[PDB]
């Protein structure tokens, strides 16, 4: 699960 | 999930030293990593964001470098306010993990603990419970291991310990460990022992007593 | 200047629901890409990430606590609420909320994402204790014995924190170590306070214990047993 900005 | 391992977990140093703390991630987190310093009783404070950017208002002795899976924080000239615990945080993957922390404390000559074992008071026994306490007084470094033994049986799950904060004059720590048993179980055994391992002790020291002996 | 502050109950009982509020000033949860997250810290342990919410209302939770957490925002009141259900003793911790910057913009155009990589401002934190114990005073028991001797008092089974301990009405300070209390599985705290003295002083030693919460003061003189 990639961070919001990645 | 993603693992963030800090090294070392604990570190001793003196004012003026240069220290470097490192944080390694199990999978690459690009540059999404932050460092914080947390002083006792206070919230963590942001030092470095995005692996190497200096947060505004943070002193220049703090520096961060690295990307991918390996990062380092270095404090070039340690000041008294830097004796604290540092944490790294990854923000590339959810959940946004924190490392285990690294405690930075005042360095001082190695000192073995003075160990003492206290049997439960007759007053407590009348209430049906038995507390056996072990004290490790004024030692350094902080890591110490206490092992309770009853008639040679290794005890587990029935003790609790707490450690004082580094003494401001001594630079030593003290540790209290309580073994708790029902009065009944207490009465079923004789040799209560507190075994202590510490860097300043050539080999483990054991302090004990035989219950009811007078 | 950004500031955040946590509020909620200091004490909560197992199985109950815990609602924590983060009230902040200096930014709006309607500002572009801003986030507010929650992090907790059990006594003596590491920081643990719990959840975060952004101004566009995307929400994310720790996978280990997902089923018990709900995070929500109230933009017009500048507050973020985190609701944790079915708490148990292991949930005792200091809970912090924190600000997360959104990307820097130039003429309303996102140009730098590096500033989102950190939680930049934190609240002081709120201590939350989870125990089904009711206000109760401590039982005080004696702890009796380079050539230093040690003695003390075991302040057992009290709730809630704190308790104060001094030696000889405040006159004895050197060699005194009062340890932080441990929360026992019973839900009651327990602590020891000891003092080291030249093996000769064995001078009188009395610990003065005071648990304000239960109106319990006790002075216990401790000596080297054997009558």
């Amino acid at each position: 699960a990639l961070d919001k900005w990645d | 999930a993603l693992q963030l391992t800090q090294s070392p977990s604990s570190l001793s140093a003196s004012v003026g030293d240069r220290i470097t703390i490192t944080c390694r991630a199990s999978q690459g987190v690009t540059s999404a990593l932050a460092w914080y310093r947390q002083k006792p009783g206070s919230p963590p404070q942001l030092l470095i964001y995005d692996a190497s950017s200096l947060e505004s208002g943070v002193p220049s002795r703090f520096s961060g470098s690295g990307s991918g899976t390996e990062f380092t924080l270095t404090i070039s000239t340690l000041r008294p306010e830097d004796f604290a615990t540092y944490y790294c945080q990854q923000l590339h993957f959810y959940p946004h993990t924190f490392g285990g922390g690294t405690r930075v404390d005042v360095r001082r000559t190695v000192a073995a603990p003075s160990v003492f074992i206290f049997p439960p008071s007759d007053e407590q026994l009348k209430s049906g419970t038995a507390s056996v306490v072990c004290l490790l007084n004024n030692f350094y470094p902080r890591e110490a291991k206490v092992q309770w033994k009853v008639d040679n049986a290794l005890q587990s799950g029935n003790s609790q310990e707490s450690v004082t904060e580094q003494d401001s004059k001594d630079s030593t720590y003290s540790l209290s460990s309580t073994l708790t048993l029902s009065k009944a179980d207490y009465e079923k055994h004789k040799v209560y022992e507190c075994e202590v391992t510490h860097q300043g002790l050539s080999s483990p020291v054991t302090k004990s007593f035989n219950r009811g002996e007078c | 200047r950004i500031t955040l502050k946590e509020s909620g109950p200091p004490l909560v009982k197992p199985t109950q629901t815990l609602t924590l509020t983060c009230s902040f000033s200096g930014f709006s949860l309607s500002d572009f890409g801003v986030g507010v997250g929650w992090i907790r810290q059990p006594p003596g342990k590491a920081l643990e990430w719990l959840a975060i919410i952004y101004s566009d209302d995307d929400k994310r939770y720790s996978p280990s606590l997902n089923t018990r957490l709900t995070i929500t925002k109230d933009t017009s009141k500048n507050q973020v609420v985190l609701v944790m259900t079915r708490v148990s003793p292991v949930d005792t911790a200091t809970y912090f909320c924190a600000h997360r910057r959104g990307p820097t913009t130039l003429f309303g155009v996102p140009i730098a994402r590096g500033p989102v990589n950190a939680m930049d401002v934190w609240g002081q934190g709120i201590t939350v204790t989870i125990s089904s114990t009711s206000t109760k005073g401590p039982s005080v028991f004696p702890l009796a014995p380079g050539g230093t001797a040690a003695l003390g008092c075991l302040v057992k089974d009290y709730f809630p924190e704190p308790v104060t301990v001094s030696w000889n009405s405040g006159a004895l300070t050197s060699g005194v170590h009062t340890f932080p209390a441990v929360l026992q599985s019973s839900g009651l705290y327990s602590l020891s306070s000891v003092v080291t003295v030249p093996s000769s002083s064995l001078q009188t030693y009395t610990c003065n214990v005071n648990h304000k919460p239960s109106n319990t003061k006790v002075d216990k003189r401790v000596e080297p047993k054997s009558c």
